[PDB]
């Protein structure tokens, strides 16, 4: 009756250290449509974070888009933290390069 | 163009 | 070549926190062009998609009322669904509809969409010669026989017929620039070791429009779907999609793994490597 979300953190555009970005975290799959999502650097809520219109997939699978301006550098961590009730607990996935 | 929808 | 305008409302109950939100984004292929939002403070402006501007206020006034009454009846169709199930008012339920039309590349009607869910799972959908219905359940029964009395197909059919496929024709036509412009991955192989004995090759696929492609990998021409990780499409936020698949391959072995992308936006489906 439930279904959990599937979780993707990247950039928009590939990443270059001191270069201007954008942050994305994906949710998708998901249901109810109820999620709580926060984009973090160093471990810390980014405010302002935007998202897209919630929409679903022809499964009926719910998907939303946050995103938010920053600039990659070698020590920044970024993350994003994501809450549903299929979650006993909020789930962080990291953002990589690589991914 | 939306299209009116029906009562369920 | 082909084309398709779909609107994907929600209408979601929320128990002694107002009356239940109702959500409308209308798309053309991957490109929201719409959204009504009964939760939006200020409307307008709530987005609408450039091309859709030069359409005028009359245009907006009528698809404004629409989604308003599509508010209310979605709400009371909320309601009655709630009795079907004999389900308790304390709990939140979703009720979600998918409608519209695909084309051809000449414009002409492929098949056109008229679908219901309530709480994750098919409810009622019109079939695909648009008269007649599929219900799920004995609740969907209901809505059929409703349905049926009224001649709801008819009226369904006759929107899928005209209004969806010429307001999409036009939609094409004025948003031809980007909405029929189909842009090609931007590809490459990353290679990522895991150990001294294998690595992953990642091949990627970035900056694309539609959302639709194929990317897999082959082992001596042999499709891997089992060992492929292919993760989801996913939005850059500049209209674009991106995509990877990965596979482990032992070390040393690299050069026998090809990546293959197919794509509306190229010339020619693509072979890759692993390049050092
Ligand atoms: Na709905």
């Amino acid at each position: 009756i439930q279904r959990t979300p599937k979780i993707q953190v990247y950039s928009r555009h590939p990443a270059e250290n001191g270069k201007s970005n954008f942050l994305n975290c994906y949710v998708s799959g998901f249901h109810p449509s109820d999620i709580e999502v926060d984009l973090l650097k160093n471990g810390e809520r980014i405010e302002k974070v935007e998202h897209s219109d919630l929409s679903f997939s022809k499964d009926w699978s719910f998907y939303l888009l946050y995103y938010t301006e920053f600039t990659p550098t070698e020590k920044d961590e970024y993350a994003c933290r994501v809450n549903h009730v299929t979650l006993s607990q909020p789930k962080i996935v990291k953002w990589d390069r690589d991914m | 163009r939306a299209k009116f929808k029906q009562l369920l | 070549g082909s084309h398709s305008m779909r609107y994907f409302d929600t209408a979601m109950s929320r128990p002694g926190r107002g009356e239940p939100r109702f959500i409308s984004v209308g798309y053309v292929d991957d490109t929201q062009f719409v959204r009504f939002d009964s939760d939006a403070a200020s409307p307008r402006e709530e987005p609408r998609a450039p091309w859709i501007e030069q359409e005028g206020p009359e245009y907006w006034d009528r698809n404004t009322q629409i989604f308003k009454t599509n508010t209310q009846t979605d709400r009371e169709s909320l309601r009655n669904l709630r009795g079907y199930y004999n389900q308790s008012e304390a709990g939140s339920h979703t009720l979600q509809s998918m409608y519209g039309c695909d084309v051809g590349p000449d414009g002409r009607l492929l098949r056109g969409h008229n679908q219901y869910a309530y709480d994750g799972k098919d409810y009622i959908a019109l079939n695909e010669d648009l008269r007649s219905w599929t219900a799920a359940d004995t609740a969907a029964q209901i809505t059929q026989r409703k349905w049926e009395a009224a001649r709801v197909a008819e009226q369904d059919r006759a929107y899928l017929e005209g209004t969806c496929v010429e307001w999409l024709r036009r939609y094409l036509e004025n948003g031809k620039d980007t909405l029929e412009r189909a842009d090609p991955p931007k590809t490459h192989v990353t290679h990522h070791p895991i150990s001294d004995h294998e690595a992953t090759l990642r091949c990627w696929a970035l900056g694309f429009y539609p959302a639709e492609i194929t990317l897999t990998w082959q082992r001596d021409g042999e499709d891997q779907t089992q060992d492929t990780e292919l993760v989801e499409t996913r939005p850059a936020g500049d209209r674009t999609f991106q995509k990877w698949a990965a596979v482990v391959v032992p070390s040393g072995e690299e050069q026998r793994y090809t990546c293959h992308v197919q794509h509306e936006g190229l010339p020619k489906p693509l072979t890759l490597r692993w390049e050092p």
